[PDB]
DNA sequence: CGGGAAAATCTCTAGCA
DNA sequence: ACTGCTAGAGATTTTCCCG
DNA sequence: CGGGAAAATCTCTAGCA
DNA sequence: ACTGCTAGAGATTTTCCCG
């Protein structure tokens, strides 16, 4: 995640910056990798 | 192919053989015989072979009713998640599905709602109760159950983990119930490996959180960037890059021809 | 892991919980938790994803009678070509069926016809049709219309054409004639780009030919090829590789390690 | 990597818990856990208050979260261990419950309740819910108005208790609350998740004696031995299922 | 045609406004 | 506002939410927003 | 309905700050300062 | 375990070896019995 | 070797049961 | 011991034709 | 750098309407 | 102006662990 607007979010996946509509994106933390690292 | 194209076309009107047809017999480019084709008002019965996507925002949930043992079980789903809210209500009836509404609005942030045209969710105490909690409606097109694809296979999954736990339990509500627990905290998968529960915390946590750090961010960090252009509004900037809002449409710019201010 | 074992069973036996939920909760390496899964017999619900393919050997026909406008229409399918032979009958019975194929058998070759367990095809009329002519009959698994998806796709195909030239005949059963001249003889596409009446032409010339020919030629043409073993027969020779039927099993091997005589 | 001596010095001068030590210093959880674990000088997201509320003749059985304040409650049609088992079964299907607190009445005690909790992994237990069921009647009061029916008016009041009304230190309403201490618990439980797993190994690095496994990362393996923290490469340390 | 989203499409057939997704429709 | 209170109002006439929230929500003047209160037969400011 | 049982909670935890502060201090007029700015600073938490 | 797991883990006690059985004769995945020879104080490997 | 358009190949769906 | 397929609509890639 | 096994990712289906 | 998806079974590819 880069940015996250009200009908948009900017991504960037793999060197590869995208816009992608906020009803096509689904943003979580993951706590498990989190506590991992 | 003047010639062919006006025998193409009788023969078609008999036959309506299609363009590869048309092409081989009346030695025809392929563009006029899909022209012929095209124009034919009796040959077209066949849609674009394509899905669209359900709207996964993290406010909105998909609701409907399905049967089970002559009962009727109103099912919620909260898109983003894959978390369920269920209930036996007696009949579907507007009135029930009012006050199935209101508590999941009470338990949950509700902003959008997506269900079929049935006569429950379009009747004037579900426009009501959503007026008051806030919740816009989405109605699905009519005879089209992949627009509820996301609660159509969750009742699935509902009926399925049911099947599963109908012994364990007398009546069908408690079933409903035990069914709702398991697929909510003891079946893990999908996108982070979770529960559907920690999933629909984690993006309710996720929403709240984001919006305060941006949020944050923005007020403290204040610039303008030029491109190319008029005074275009700063997003982000880096490894060679710059994201911008410039009238309202957001684009990503190299670092070159883009400068701050 | 001997700890979590017994407690993931426990909670498996109330929640029915999958393989990731109990790895998750417990502390299991997935394949533990799977075991667990595994050995639930309330847990075995679905299939493999997966389809099969059906027998498209050059004497094989699928039938099928479908139902339109309140008529029987009796259609058969030669597999691969997708050529088709249909009539309006006037009941399902085993006699309209015996007589049908009888028709069938006595204008295409047919060795193998296969159906569903309807009651016309199981009829004793009809094994003593196909005992005439020299036609195995394979019978379709039970409720599984996969099994004749060619008729099956064939069936909507026909429907579809009739549809189209319905208002150019008074009866169904001219309307379903001129549907099957079309899809034979004015429908191009497929493996060829041919016709099906076309389609079927060449494949059943290609067969007799390529009889005739491969016959010949194992005739005049007599070796024995020694690979790796016993008296292997000699197939086919070329571009360093050998074709043998050693015991009834054909096996490609290189140039090397092959000695012909 | 090389925060470890720093994360260790600002624990010794604050006193500060792993959250900061690994945020501030960019070190895995784990690490900070250990530093934070290994002194002694620095040494309740699923306990639920339930209870049956009267008003207008009908039983209201609230369900409150006690650490952030969020509120479950619905009209039942009788005060019976067969309607509040279904309500904790619901709960508990919603919410992740672990413990429930009731007042020995008798719908809590009966063999149907104790059954539930039974199933769902609920461990019973026999002033907060006092006021909270005070808070509840009051916006029961401002919109049984706005209402025919009094289960209507209870889950407007709801609504409005979790959602519109901020308040606390940081303003939140007791949905965003309940949001937060869930996500930290998920947090905590898979941080436990992470060293259980890796407490059952032995390492060896450099041979010296079987050290603590603590980190196995990319580029390194952090161990832990003698009550102290080293970092040594992949290659040189040889990790052993014990 | 008057409006063509991804999925679906919305269709003036004789002054009656229809909207059918895109799987049940086919623009020429 | 920019007709803030004809929003504020109806969150008020169906929440009866306090003038803090009503003046953040809504972002009205707090005179403003405990006057929507005072206005209000269920409450008190 | 926040504040007043969130005081005694507070001072709840003041008094588990102090409980690992005094192992640094002999008087208790400076460990006080300690847990002081540690609860004001050293400690983030809350909404974000 | 399943029952015939656990009357290997038996088996072991009684004779004492954990990999040469039931990995082999019980068809026991290597990872099950790699965790129970850790576990097993008399399996020093 | 380069585009550009025309042709060929690929992806994917409904509808049949 | 038996088994999804077919035809069309649009997207993508390949090939051919003048340079 | 090499296998080999364990883990992660991919392909594909039924069943819900 | 709105829209198929999800979870499991098996196949395939990637990664990690001792060399
Ligand atoms: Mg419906
Ligand atoms: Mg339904
Ligand atoms: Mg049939
Ligand atoms: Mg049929």
């Amino acid at each position: 995640l880069l940015w996250k607007g009200e009908g948009a979010v900017v991504i960037q996946d793999n060197s590869d910056i995208k816009v992608v509509p906020r009803r096509k994106a689904k943003i979580i933390r993951d706590y498990g990798k989190q506590m991992a690292g | 192919f003047l010639d062919g194209i006006d025998k193409a076309q009788e023969e078609h009107e008999k036959y309506h053989s299609n363009w590869r047809a048309m092409a081989s017999d009346f030695n025809l480019p392929p563009v006029v015989a899909k022209e012929i084709v095209a124009s034919c008002d009796k040959c077209q019965l066949k849609g674009e072979a394509m899905h669209g996507q359900v709207d996964c925002s993290p406010g909105i949930w998909q609701l409907d009713c399905t049967h089970l043992e002559g009962k009727v079980i109103l099912v919620a789903v909260h898109v983003a998640s894959g978390y369920i809210e269920a209930e036996v209500i007696p009949a579907e009836t507007g009135q029930e599905t009012a006050y199935f509404l209101l508590k999941l609005a009470g338990r949950w942030p509700v902003k959008t709602v997506h269900t079929d045209n049935g006569s429950n969710f379009t009747s004037t105490t579900v426009k009501a109760a959503c007026w008051w909690a806030g919740i816009k409606q989405e109605f699905g097109i009519p005879y089209n159950p992949q627009s509820q694809g996301v609660i159509e296979s969750m009742n699935k999954e509902l009926k399925k983990i049911i099947g599963q736990v109908r012994d364990q339990a007398e009546h069908l509500k408690t079933a409903v119930q035990m069914a709702v627990f398991i697929h909510n905290f003891k079946r893990k998968g999908g996108i982070g490996g979770y529960s559907a529960g920690e999933r629909i915390v984690d993006i309710i946590a996720t929403d709240i959180q984001t919006k305060e750090l941006q949020k944050q961010i923005t007020k403290i960090q204040n610039f303008r960037v030029y491109y190319r252009k008029g005074p275009a509004k700063l997003l982000w900037k880096g490894e060679g890059a710059v994201v911008i809002q410039d009238n309202s449409d957001i684009k990503v710019v190299p670092r070159r021809k883009a400068k701050i201010i």
